[PDB]
């Protein structure tokens, strides 16, 4: 509660890391398209 | 594309071992039931315009889908769906004589889910036609071959659904 | 309008197990506008042509193709 | 199975048969080649798309022998069935990656081979475009004038291989989007 | 004739349906009186 | 009211009142005596509405009056009449202020989890306003019954 | 339509529309008010062709309605009328398009697979359009039925 | 199962599975077939549990079948046998699974806004599983009604 | 691809109806404009190399891209920009004679967002080009006739963006 | 390949000069006969299967050429022999609509002198099969149009044998 | 002509021609008697059109009139004046033909490689026939000029 | 496409300038290495089949990949892997003789990462083999050309991984 938010570099969830440098290597208003639409379901029903 | 001869002779190849006694019981199972398959293969091709006819009368025809608004109203495509339902009939026999659903992965289910949603055909109505075709086949060839031919019919309904 | 070409041509780089008599001797019907290119393609393999009389006929006409 | 079918030559390149035409006075050997032309140029069956058997005039010129299969592949793809099936609902950069799929059986070779046919397809129509493919040199020694075109598996250009199984693992009309838009320039000019 | 004749994955009620009286309320009910 | 509704977005962006906001404050001072007028119509027709619109609710929904629902007898229907005479007053309190925020901060913000914790179906309150709709438009001239009918309109769509 | 045949004929040339093809729309659109003044009576008189189509078929082809034939009894004289009711529309749909190409893509181009499979003879449905040809030419004037009669006659040549 | 639940606790702690939690897994598969033996009493008599609950539903809540309610008539009352068998099939999934992770994925996380948009009462479902609780446990043995009754109580807890 | 008069056809045939009275009126809006469309068709076809001849001079020439550093300076790349701008003019002529944007999204809008980004050619100069083509086509067919032309041009440049 | 219309146009450029009034009367003699020869095309396009059916049933359906031996014994040598008949009938419509017998010289009559000889095919059946085919069309299109198509139809007889 | 443009189109799809084509060929012959009227207007004008328009392209383009151009000399100004006699006598075959298949093969096919070999500007003869087009609309009665003037517009748009 | 002499040309081309003083000495820096690149490329071309057969023995043999299941197990794949490695050598001698590493991105590394990911080729065993290949060809060309050869393998080696 005393810090500014900053860009941080996660390691533990799988898609958490490479969706950050597909979010931060872009500049602002670089693309109108969203970078990750949603996450892929891997099987029939879950 | 593989075969129950070849898929047990290549899987034993890639492990580096030879014809094991557990591997020898699968070939002699295929050599025992192979005479049942080849007499069942001719009876499909003799009735191939009639298994597809009784399938659409028991599942598809006289419904909302052949009524304008449904996807089958264009006779461009009711010619194409009998062509489409012929494809699952002949490839089930190819899975029957191979004794192997491996042809269905590489020649039927390559990109089959994307091309049906790209046209917007109903998924379950085709799956209802496979459920029509499995009981017409088992009556016409006898239940000892229809209980094996229908296994590759359920391999199609697993990939389509 | 079209021609009736016949020609003979071997291949140089390979020895083939298939028979290739229809590939080493032709009697083809080729149209007028492909023939400016189809004749030149036998020159690159160096095959000789022999009888190239036209079958559609009417030479020297202006219109009507 | 991960070491079995999943080795990198996807085993239908060297167990799919080809079709020759050595037997023009045979009649039943002719009929399964004419279907093989139909199932590689249009690559579905042409049975549900024709009011009546349409090409049986120039099908019958084959077998009599005064045309070849290089005649029969060129004039059939020039016909109006190929216009309705593969030229109208696609872009004219999709057609270049669709004409090279069936005729010549590969992807386009270079960036310049896109530029070569798009030079042709703007000036003349599909008429001289389809004459530019099968009368090229690259049709002549790898297929010949007695063979049907078939799906073939190149190795020497770099993007020629993986753009074929991004062209052939799709079925027909699987995507409206073209698979390769063009080739990437690597530097400034 | 026509007769589509399919199968199904729902329904099969065993009817019960008891029902009731439906009486109207006079427009005077004390709006104010409810509790404490 | 509208003076608070015009400033609560404006002070949140910390600026003076916009020219396109004062005119609605201006035109309410021209046209707010009708809101005084149609409030007096609802006071004289206070019990007059729900002697048949409450019956119109039980005409279309006899679910709650039967043995098994919520309403049984006189008392329990009288507390429903007390809750619906809590309800016609709240929109009458809302037309004289001219927004949704007098309606919101009394009854609408906690309308959902109260009624799910009461056994009352929250869809069933909307037909009683829908029966209150057709009588309140009919008892008023159609000019004023449009905009006062437009103030039941937010109150419909926040129930269901 | 008449434009759509010339559009794909233009792109197979990949050039602009030649003025041999432009005036064939100029003959079309100024007769387009004439052409919509033809087929709307065939939409208007709907049943009169249809009930005079089956009875004029059955005297020229009575083995269809025998036992063993496809059309037999009740519910298989009506769908053969209803499959005939489909091919009445496409004659009108070819007229207001001014060309026979919308008849193809919904109604002609796959007949030889679906009527092979269903067992309905394609000659016998061809004589039904030949049976309904005479009753439609009587309802129009003679120079107006002369162009609309050929629209039947293409489907005759497509079925036969 | 616990195995798809104790992992999710241990993955969130970024540690291995602690051996206090392993004996929960070790005592699971030895007592597994006893939990399977509960389920064939459920799916064997699964036509009898829906009959004994639904009339007892319409004696405790007899008002959804009233006219002008929610589910009256032959087609809408027949949904509620399927709408309770959907929960009955989900409960016998969990006793086989041993835990709640099939039920909370399938039937719990959107039970409100589906039924609220459909207009169905929530508490009628909440007594419908409560009708199904005492019926199924009366067909069940004395130790087994204690454990399998708790999975019924989560579906009461799902509506609560 | 489909005509505007066949847009009346398939929409009334997915509902399975006939030609009804407002569907006659959809054709009647076409038949009052078709005789002007073919009169507009002659002047655009005769000046097909005489609309782009002024348009590239009006917006693209003597700028950074015709100078070296930009894209149009080499004669291979200038040969495509004369080609692509003749290309859009021919397909807008097909849009005007059909009365539809249905030819454009099939052909000249499927890969156009991706083939232009992959080659690095700027999209925004084309937006300046066809809007200048929209201005220069009205100067020789008339503002009454260029207005029906000036619908599908905005369908093109919206699809570029 | 040229018609009667560009017959006089091709003679105009061999002589080089513009066509004069005698050449004008040769062109406008088509226009007095143009509206009636298209009336033949209306009724011959309908029943084109009917003309080639009963012409077999006149003298070629119970014949020695249809019985063992012959050239219509098997169904495949049948399947060209009826396939030649509508190809003569389609190109007779192509000849009679253009005024010129020169269309079917290079498209039909190009190889028919020697391909019927080399294959062992009786022309004398097919010459017998067309004079009965010629008489039934003039009854079906009317005698005013059936005469003029016959000299394009007897033009086929001069090139056949 | 419009026969042979359509006959090769029917043969390429291997069928009897469309009834959409039957209204094309019927309107050509029934309007042919005024189509031959347009050709005989060009008989007595065959010196009047070419005398003005060759000088009109010399004032639209005085590039050519100086020494160093391409028509410069009494055999060289007679070169383009005679070629303008050819293109007038070319397309007057195509008025009465009614489409472009006489003009395109003997006038249009090999042009660009010829004129660069002949050294003539293709843009000169492109606007030269534009000078030929404008006086052709004056002596005819508007609409028949408009159906014959499009073959001028075909000839303009197909050089460059 | 992109050479080294063309690289200083094309940088001078997009400015629109001419051969400046810094552009000449960079261009003359290529000529000063002109005897090194020619003499080394003759050495590698004479010893192509021996520099390959050492590089596969230095890194790839006697491991999992030459055993059953490995990607160079069978005689198709081990004969393919020699050819698939020999293109890395032959194109690296193109890039030395060009003097610019941009010939590898045009013709080697274009779809190469998309192939080997779809084929199951171990990319890290390939990049181990080229890294073993870079050492052994440095002993055949000397230390002067060994730096210039050693760059252009590791432009391939980072395009893979
Ligand atoms: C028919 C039972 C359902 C249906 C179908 C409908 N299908 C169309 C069909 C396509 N089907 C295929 C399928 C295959 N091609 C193959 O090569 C194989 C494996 C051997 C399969 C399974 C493809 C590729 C198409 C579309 C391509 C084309 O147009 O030819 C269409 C056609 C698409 C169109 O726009 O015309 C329609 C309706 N709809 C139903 O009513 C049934 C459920
Ligand atoms: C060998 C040391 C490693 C290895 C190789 C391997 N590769 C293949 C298959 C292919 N290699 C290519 C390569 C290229 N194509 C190009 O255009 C270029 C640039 C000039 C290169 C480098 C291609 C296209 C293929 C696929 C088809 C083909 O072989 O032509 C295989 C076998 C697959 C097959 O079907 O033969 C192998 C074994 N694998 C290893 O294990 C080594 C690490
Ligand atoms: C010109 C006004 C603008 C411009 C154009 C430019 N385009 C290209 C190259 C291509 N454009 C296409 C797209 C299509 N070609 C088609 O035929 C069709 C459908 C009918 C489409 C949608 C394609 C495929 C190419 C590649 C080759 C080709 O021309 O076909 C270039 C060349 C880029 C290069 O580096 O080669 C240029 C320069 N550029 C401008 O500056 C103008 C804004
Ligand atoms: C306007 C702001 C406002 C609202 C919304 C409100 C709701 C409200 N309804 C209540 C009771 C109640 N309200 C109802 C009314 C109904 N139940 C039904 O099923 C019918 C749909 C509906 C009849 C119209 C009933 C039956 C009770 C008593 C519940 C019980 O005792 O079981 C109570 C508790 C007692 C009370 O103070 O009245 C509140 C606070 N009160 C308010 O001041
Ligand atoms: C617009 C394009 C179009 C065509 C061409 C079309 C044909 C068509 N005819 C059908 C049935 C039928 N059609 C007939 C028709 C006939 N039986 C005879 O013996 C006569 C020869 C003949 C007509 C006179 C019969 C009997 C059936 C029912 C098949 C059966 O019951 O086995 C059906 C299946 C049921 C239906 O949806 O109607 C189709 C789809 N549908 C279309 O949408
Ligand atoms: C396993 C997870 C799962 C859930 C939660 C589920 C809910 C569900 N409930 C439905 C209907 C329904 N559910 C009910 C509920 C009831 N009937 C009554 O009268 C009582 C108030 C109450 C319970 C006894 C009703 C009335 C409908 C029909 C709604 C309508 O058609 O109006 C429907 C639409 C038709 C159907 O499939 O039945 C769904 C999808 N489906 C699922 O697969
Ligand atoms: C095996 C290869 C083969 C075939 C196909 C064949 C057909 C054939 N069918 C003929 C007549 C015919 N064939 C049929 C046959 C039939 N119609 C029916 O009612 C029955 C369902 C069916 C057969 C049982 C009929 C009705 C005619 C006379 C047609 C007419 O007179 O118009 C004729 C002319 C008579 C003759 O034989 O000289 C031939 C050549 N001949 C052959 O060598
Ligand atoms: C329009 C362009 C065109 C022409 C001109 C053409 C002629 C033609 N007629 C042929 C055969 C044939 N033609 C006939 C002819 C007849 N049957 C008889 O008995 C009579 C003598 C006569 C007519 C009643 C027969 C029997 C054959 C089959 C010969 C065979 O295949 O052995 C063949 C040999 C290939 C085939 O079997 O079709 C050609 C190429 N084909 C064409 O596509
Ligand atoms: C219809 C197809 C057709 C063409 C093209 C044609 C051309 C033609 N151009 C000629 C001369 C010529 N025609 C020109 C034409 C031009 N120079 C100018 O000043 C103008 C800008 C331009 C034409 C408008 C020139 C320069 C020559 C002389 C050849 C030379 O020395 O370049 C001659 C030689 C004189 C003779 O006829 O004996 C022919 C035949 N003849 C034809 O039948």
């Amino acid at each position: 509660e005393d810090t500014v938010p900053y860009r941080r570099f996660p390691t533990l969830p799988a898609a958490n890391f490479p969706n950050t440098e597909l979010l931060y290597n872009q500049l602002t208003k670089q693309n109108d398209e969203l970078v990750v639409p949603s996450f892929e379901p891997v099987l029939a029903n879950d | 594309m593989q075969d129950a001869i070849t898929s047990v002779i290549n899987s034993s190849d890639v492990q580096g071992k030879y014809l094991d006694a557990s591997a020898i019981q699968k070939l002699k199972a295929y050599f025992a039931t192979g005479e049942l398959r080849v007499r069942a293969a001719t009876t499909i091709s003799a009735n191939a315009a009639n298994i597809v006819k009784e399938a659409v009368a028991k599942s598809l025809l006289y419904s909302d889908i052949t009524r304008p608004g449904g996807n089958m109203y264009t006779t461009r495509r009711y010619a194409a769906c009998i062509r489409d339902l012929d494809y699952y009939l002949r490839y089930a026999t190819y899975a029957m004589l191979a004794g192997d659903p491996s042809i269905l992965d590489e020649r039927v289910l390559n990109g089959l889910k994307e091309t049906y949603n790209s046209l917007g055909v109903p998924i379950g109505a085709t799956v209802q036609a496979i459920q029509a075709m499995k009981e017409v086949t088992a009556g016409l060839v006898g239940a000892d071959a229809g209980k094996e031919m229908g296994i590759y019919f359920d391999y199609i309904c697993s990939g389509l659904s | 309008r079209s021609f009736k070409v016949t020609a003979c041509v071997p291949s140089q780089t390979r020895i083939r197990t298939q028979r290739e008599l229809q590939n080493t001797y032709f009697t083809k019907l080729v149209p007028y506008d492909n023939w400016f290119r189809e004749q030149q393609r036998i020159m690159k393999m160096g095959g000789k042509i022999v009888k190239v009389e036209l079958a559609t006929g009417k030479p020297g006409t202006n219109t009507g193709l | 199975i991960d070491n079995q079918i999943k080795q990198g030559v996807n085993k239908r390149r060297e167990q799919s048969k080809v079709f020759k035409l050595t037997n023009v006075t045979d009649k039943v050997a002719l009929q399964t080649t004419i279907g093989a032309i139909y199932r590689q140029i249009f690559e579905r069956d042409i049975d549900p798309y024709v009011t009546k058997k349409e090409f049986t005039a120039l099908e019958s010129k084959l077998g009599n022998g005064e045309i070849t299969v290089k005649e029969f592949v060129e004039a059939l793809g020039a016909s109006a069935l190929y216009i309705r099936e593969f030229y109208t609902p696609y872009p004219n950069t999709k057609v270049i990656e669709l004409g090279t799929k069936h005729f010549l059986g590969r992807a386009p070779l270079n960036q310049a081979e896109i530029r070569k046919y798009n030079q042709i397809l703007a000036s003349q129509g599909l008429k001289a475009f389809i004459g530019a493919m099968v009368n090229s040199m690259e049709y002549a020694q790898v297929f010949g004038e007695d063979t049907v075109p078939y799906r073939r598996f190149p190795t020497l250009p770099a993007a020629n291989f993986p753009n074929t199984e991004l062209l052939y693992n799709q079925l027909t009309k699987q995507n409206d989007e073209l698979v390769v838009p063009s080739f990437e320039p690597v530097l400034a000019n | 004739r026509f007769v589509p004749q399919e199968k199904q994955p729902k329904a099969g009620d065993p009817a019960n349906f008891l029902a009731m009286a439906k009486q109207v309320s006079r427009p005077a009910n004390t709006v104010t009186r409810v509790a404490l | 009211s509208i003076v608070t509704k015009s400033i609560v977005n404006a002070d949140a962006e910390a600026r003076y009142l916009s020219p396109g906001e004062l005119d609605r404050i201006k035109s309410f001072v021209t046209s707010g005596e009708r809101r005084v007028r149609i409030a007096e119509t609802m006071t004289g027709a206070r019990e007059r509405i729900i002697k048949e619109a409450g019956n119109q609710l039980f005409q279309k929904r006899p679910d709650v009056v039967s043995p098994g629902g919520n309403a049984y007898g006189e008392e329990m229907t009288a507390t429903c009449l007390r809750d619906l005479d809590y309800y016609l007053r709240l929109i009458t309190y809302g037309i004289v202020a001219g927004d949704v925020t007098p309606i919101e901060e009394i009854g609408v913000v906690g309308v959902r989890e109260m009624y799910k914790s009461l056994g009352t179906p929250i869809e069933a309150v909307a037909e009683g306003v829908r029966a209150m709709k057709s009588v309140a438009t009919s008892l008023l001239s159609g000019e004023d019954a449009a905009e006062a009918g437009a103030y039941f309109d937010y109150l419909i769509g926040a129930m269901s």
